[PDB]
DNA sequence: TATATATATATGTGTATATATACACACATACATATACA
DNA sequence: TATATGTATGTGTGTATATATACACATATATATATATA
């Protein structure tokens, strides 16, 4: 059967918009943790959701965009 | 069944066509009602983003397919592109241009050939190269097309020949796939070869093919993956391959070393090895469209999936002997 | 391959084995390194933004890394690729051949042990027919005191190796 | 361009040792491949 | 989860086949290595 989707649904059933929906294994995947005033770079041996981290990072990077746009303005 | 793949590129036309049951020629009726027009299911097939058979995939499904959106990719990079299709009964040809915005009302006749070809000339001035091809442009990109028909004739089933340019294409073997990989860094060599097995269902219906070469003159590690028909880089297929030779080999280093004393990691155990990985794996998800790197979780491959020992112990001895 | 045209010049420069050939993996699996910024005109292979895509001529063309930097960096890879030239490769070894401990070697009646080291290994041969006389000569010496070791022929002088 | 190293080769008559392959067969050690199961 | 069950290696003997290596000793020559000159 062939089907017709909206942006919606597709972002709901598909991977290729933020990666994985569901846990997967992360190469790579690290965390800052605080140790006694120091903070650590550690890896997190724990399978996450891709996408699940797309959306902080999107927001993420919407503001420091808006940080760039306006380093050289007056407000 | 789909018994062939022909696969041309010729002055730099693109055409690919395959003889299982054609795409349904057949009025679709949502789609029609947002065109407001008649609209056929190839039309939506090819023109109509976000459409296609996978929008909800299976978790067993082992297509590569799972967007609806390739096919109109194709259709948007292409000057010109003619879809035929034939179910048996009707022919169905559709002419889509202009970087899908001319889309030609199809034409339909009766036809008792059963087939789907999809035909095209890209926007190679649009995309960086020259009007027409280069010498050198025209020779990587048939190569690399070439390239490309060897590694689906050894994904593709038993019954069902690749053709490229007319002449069928060797490879239908992993074995066959290292060789022509490894023909000038490592002639005439041993060529270790594993089915990876799994026990449970869905696994236990596709079992990986496994062809590795192990040369002293390998600068470092490499694979070459086709995983549900995708040619995919990154993998957690590859790690649980690299890490299971990595713990025998070190196991049998401090055993055959009696210094006893040495540390070596997966750096020094792997990078001597070229690897062939083809084969389905149900349930895996992508990174984006292009579908460069696979995404699972690596306990997959622990729980279910073995690596069979006879293979495991000549690659150990293999790179053993380099270290 | 900056880090790395320059690590393979000074190594090959600072090792007179001036034969050995060692690759990007060599140069670079002991670094860590942290870029930040901003590079105008890159393109992405989807919307995660994993990979970004660019021609590498851009920063063959347009880019200079400082060479103090580089110097500094070779400089410490280096350090260690001679490291792993003393050691790796030539790391510790074992035990010499034709050489028979005896039981008492290194214990607490370490000083009255002997080692007859003899010529080749025809000699030892006849060693070890003579040290195992077991009742025919109990006032004999055998391997409860004694060892065994070959000369190799000649003995090189260091008188004028020094 | 200079004064200065330290390692490097070859000759005859001597001193010492190393190692690959064939051929037959009783015997020893290593899985591993199933087959009941569990 | 124990069991066999058919696989694969592995030294060993006499009489054959073909090779490999360390060291001493004198002296003339050598090719690259080195200061400090600057």
């Amino acid at each position: 059967a062939f089907e017709i989707s909206d942006f919606k649904e597709h972002a709901k059933k598909k991977s290729m918009w933020a990666g994985a929906l569901n846990k997967v294994t992360i190469s790579g995947l690290m965390g800052v943790f605080t140790e006694d005033e120091d903070l650590m770079a550690l890896p997190i041996h724990r399978d996450h959701c891709p996408a699940l981290l797309k959306i902080f990072d999107e927001i993420i990077v919407n503001a420091t965009d808006h940080e760039r746009a306006c380093h050289n303005k007056t407000k | 069944k789909v018994t062939y793949i022909k696969i041309s590129f010729d002055k730099g036309v693109f055409s690919c066509e395959n003889d299982g049951p054609g795409i349904p020629i057949a009025k679709h009726e949502q789609a029609s009602l947002i065109a407001k027009r008649d609209v056929y299911v190839p039309e939506v097939a090819s023109c109509h983003f976000l459409a296609g058979t996978n929008i909800n995939k299976a978790k067993d499904c082992i297509k590569g397919g799972t967007n609806g959106v390739g096919l109109k990719l194709a259709m948007v990079h292409s000057q010109w592109a003619i879809l035929t299709t034939a179910d048996g009964a009707q022919k169905y040809v559709q002419h889509i241009n202009q970087r899908l915005d001319i889309i030609e009302p199809p034409t339909i006749t009766p036809s008792r050939e059963m087939f789907t070809r999809i035909e095209l000339m890209p926007v190679y001035q649009e995309l960086g190269y020259a009007e027409p091809l280069s010498e050198t442009e025209q020779a990587d990109l048939s190569a690399w097309i070439y390239l490309r028909a060897c590694q689906c004739a050894a994904y593709v089933g038993k019954g069902t020949t690749i053709y490229y340019n007319d002449k069928p294409c060797r490879t239908g073997s992993v074995m066959a796939l290292a060789k022509m990989y490894t023909l000038l860094s490592a002639p005439n060599s041993t060529i270790h070869t594993a089915t990876i097995k799994a026990d449970a269902k869905p696994y236990s219906l596709h079992p990986l093919q496994v062809a590795a070469v192990v040369s002293p003159k390998f600068k470092k590690f490499e694979h070459v993956s086709v995983i549900n028909g995708v040619n995919c880089v990154k993998g957690e297929h590859v790690t649980f391959l690299k890490k299971t030779i990595n713990e025998m080999v070190v196991k049998k280093f401090q055993q055959t070393i009696k210094d006893k004393n040495r540390k070596t990691t997966l750096r020094d155990s792997c990078s001597n090895i070229f690897i062939v990985i083809v084969g389905s794996i149900p349930g895996i998800e992508w990174t984006g469209q292009r579908k460069d790197e696979l995404s699972i979780a690596e306990n997959v491959f622990k729980t279910h999936y073995s690596i069979p020992s006879s293979f495991l112990t000549s690659m150990t001895k293999s790179i053993v002997d380099i270290l | 391959k900056t880090i790395n045209e320059m690590v393979v010049k000074k190594f090959q420069q600072t090792i007179k084995d001036k034969n050995r050939k060692t690759t990007l993996r060599d140069s670079c699996s002991n670094i860590f390194i942290v870029i930040v910024g901003s590079i105008p005109g890159i393109e992405w292979t989807g919307q995660r933004k994993d990979e970004l895509s660019i021609a590498e001529n851009v920063f063959k063309t347009h880019y200079s890394i400082p060479s103090s930097f580089l110097t500094s960096m070779t400089k410490s890879i280096v350090d260690i690729l001679l490291q792993s030239i003393s050691k790796k490769d030539n790391h510790k070894q074992v035990d010499v051949d034709k050489y028979t401990r005896a039981r008492n070697a290194g214990g607490k009646r370490a000083q009255d042990c002997m080692l007859l080291a003899a010529e080749g290994d025809s000699a030892l041969s006849l060693l070890r027919t003579g040290l195992t006389l077991g009742k025919s000569n109990p006032s004999g010496p055998s391997f409860d005191f004694c060892g065994m070791i070959s000369l190799g022929g000649v003995i090189m002088n260091a008188c004028k190796k020094v």
